[PDB]
């Protein structure tokens, strides 16, 4: 079971704060050191601080500008990281990740990605994307779904609630006025489709919605 | 069991104690320091040992004022500790003597 | 603070050839060097640890080796899903740090 | 207070004496020596200590010929005091054990 | 004796934008550096002690970082009162030693 839970994501307006938490399970230490690592799109990995829970203690990068404060509960086995005063500069994606105290991240939280905006948030709309009448099939039929405007990044496009991983590109996002547009796209048998019902679930942490999209024949 | 063979058992599970707790608090004391090597619990506990005895290899110590002061106790305990065993033995072999002298 | 160089950047393989990822610290740490493996929109994942040690749940074509200040990540006959980015870690002294990365392209 | 616990406590006392001259003498020997690094009061404080413990880790040390005899001081003089605690024990340690066999 | 180079000599930064100046010791000298700020016909003053530790009074823009033979001091949002030279300065070893110095041109 997943050992590290962070939320997916957290729009801050410019100047802003925000708390980011890390639900922890499994084996628990006093021994035990929760980390944060900062990935920027496209970039590396870089590490923030750390924290000692069963003490308390925090330690941070001191090559970088000190934006966080890092606190922990162990009563519910969460830490926390208080990122403030926010710029477009802090946008990325924040790892937590947990550490025996032997100097390896043997697990990791899968990320909270964090956009500095002004903008305000916005669900997606999600279209089907079935092939045309006069489109002629072969052993294979591809389908996808278009997941338009929405706001802030990220989105999880799955198929058939994850049962149906073989076959799938979702494309990275493009972003215009405000709002990104992606396409994700499933291939099978054509001669499973539209017996075998194939369906795309479309999830948006930033604003807690997650709507499904069954792709049917065009008639 | 005479006082100086259960003094040296307990000054032996106490330096276990403090070689443990030692172990820790370099670790926390040290993180935090640029260049600081005494960071991770198992060789911490290495670094423990051999402060204890008093071996000092000089592949791991403190650098910070905190760990400086974990590695005193360290060390005031491993040399108190061993230094008791002596003692035990030279009452042991003291009684002994004076047996064997019929005294 | 220990750099960690991860040269080159990018690496080209055939697919089955075995390939090598360099790792090279700043300053000598023993076998305290980590890999991680980070795919396309993944967290990243524990690979080798200590240089050389596997890891539970990892393929058998992925070993470590080196000491020192030079490190290699080396994968036996690369397939598919071996095409992620990887990262070197220093664990030596404080603080830990993190190599640039190296793409994997097949 | 018999008097090997007298003495113990007097062996401590002068102990953190000895720590506290050598430190602030081992500075000012070594400052003038290119090269040395025993020249801030406080790291040479913890010289003094894993000095007296006769630990060495080989962090610090004196390059200089009154630094190292202002080592050599500071050497005897913890030898000689942990010495002196263990020679304590161990005149308690056989005073208990002369009463338990009744003697 | 250890040889401090401070490079670039001058640093050229608009307002408002972090800047960091680069302090290269010959040899390692764990956290031993510390780091002064000289006005024009001012004496010199201390910024940091011992490569990242704050000295009161001085604004929290001023940072430092480092350790072994690399350290950097750096100003968060530089402005015009920051315009000076800026000095790095070892006590790792016999005798003191001090870095060529670095220019602030905004
Ligand atoms: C005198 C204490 C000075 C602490 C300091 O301002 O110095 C703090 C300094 C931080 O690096 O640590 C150090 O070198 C200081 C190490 C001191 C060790 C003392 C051991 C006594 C037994
Ligand atoms: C014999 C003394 C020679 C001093 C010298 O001409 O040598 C002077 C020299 C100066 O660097 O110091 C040194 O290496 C000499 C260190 C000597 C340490 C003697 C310790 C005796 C207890
Ligand atoms: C003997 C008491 C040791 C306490 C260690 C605390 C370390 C705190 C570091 O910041
Ligand atoms: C034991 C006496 C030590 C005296 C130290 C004097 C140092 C003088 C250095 O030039």
């Amino acid at each position: 079971q997943v050992q590290l839970q962070q939320p997916g994501a957290e729009l801050v307006k410019p100047g802003a704060s925000v708390k980011l938490s890390c639900k922890a399970s499994g084996y628990t230490f006093t021994s035990d050191w929760i980390h944060w690592v900062k990935q920027r799109p496209g970039h590396g990995l870089e590490w923030i601080g750390e924290i000692i829970p069963s003490y308390g203690r925090a330690n941070y990068n001191e090559k970088i500008q000190k934006k966080a404060t890092l606190t922990a509960d162990k009563s519910s086995s969460t830490a926390f990281m208080q990122l403030s005063s926010l710029t477009s500069e802090d946008s990325a994606v924040y790892y937590c990740a947990r550490e025996r105290g032997d100097g390896y991240f043997a697990v990791w939280g899968a990320g909270t990605t964090v956009t500095v905006s002004s903008a305000k948030t916005t669900p997606p709309s999600v279209y089907p994307l079935a092939p045309g009448s006069a489109a002629q099939t072969n052993s294979m039929v591809t389908l996808g779904c278009l997941v338009k405007g929405y706001f802030p990044e990220p989105v999880t496009v799955t198929w058939n609630s994850g049962s149906l991983s073989s076959g799938v590109h979702t494309f990275p996002a493009v972003l215009q006025s405000d709002l990104y547009t992606l396409s994700s796209s499933v291939t099978v048998p054509s001669s499973s489709w539209p017996s075998e019902t194939v369906t795309c679930n479309v999830a948006h942490p930033a604003s807690s919605t997650k709507v499904d999209k069954k792709i049917v024949p065009r008639d | 069991s005479a006082l100086h063979w259960r003094a040296a058992g307990a000054a032996t599970v106490l330096l276990v104690i403090v070689l443990l707790a030692g172990s820790y608090l370099a670790v926390l004391a040290e993180r935090g320091a640029p260049g600081a090597q005494l960071i991770t619990y198992p060789r911490a506990l290495w670094w423990s040992v051999e402060t204890a005895t008093c071996v000092g290899y000089g592949d791991l110590y403190p650098v910070t004022l905190w760990g400086r002061l974990v590695a005193v106790v360290v060390m005031v305990a491993g040399i108190t500790s061993f230094g008791l065993v002596t003692a035990a033995l030279a009452t042991w072999f003291v009684g002994r003597e004076q047996e064997r002298r019929g005294h | 603070d220990i750099l960690l160089t991860q040269s080159p950047a990018i690496l080209s393989v055939s697919p089955g050839e075995r390939v090598s990822f360099s790792c090279r610290a700043s300053q000598s740490i023993g076998t305290d060097i980590h890999w991680y493996q980070q795919r396309t929109n993944g967290s990243p994942r524990l690979l080798i640890k200590y240089a050389s040690e596997s890891i539970s749940g990892i393929p058998s074509r992925f070993s470590g080796s080196g000491s020192g200040t030079d490190f290699t990540l080396s994968i036996n006959s690369v397939e598919s899903e071996d095409i992620a980015n990887y990262y070197c870690q220093q664990s030596n002294r404080w603080p830990f740090t993190f190599g640039s990365g190296t793409k994997l392209e097949i």
